[PDB]
């Protein structure tokens, strides 16, 4: 259950929050990057599709699956105005 | 948990 969304970087960012990565574990076991909050109005919220409790797989070129926090922070803000992200659904 |  991958989904793709497009989105585009309002001026409050792109609005959302992650927690997760190797060495920072968000679930026991789970080295992936998760999204834990949907700020209210931002790019995220408008569009709609993402949500709390989703896995980042990709943001543009850059793959999210079993990394730092901190290469997944420095991903998500080498980004332009436009930006795909490639998500999974829970469970 | 970072805000982006």
């Amino acid at each position: 259950k991958i989904m793709e969304i497009k989105l585009i970087k309002g001026p409050k960012g792109l609005g959302f929050s992650i927690a997760g990565g190797v060495g920072n574990q968000h679930i026991p076991g789970d080295n992936s990057i998760y999204v834990t909050s949907i700020v209210e109005g931002g790019a995220a919220h408008k569009d709609g599709k993402l949500q709390i409790g989703d896995k980042l797989l990709a943001v543009n070129s850059v793959g999210l699956e079993e990394v730092t926090h901190e290469e997944a922070v420095t991903a998500l803000k080498n980004t332009s105005d436009f930006v795909y992200l490639k998500v999974a659904k829970p469970t | 948990a970072t805000g982006l």
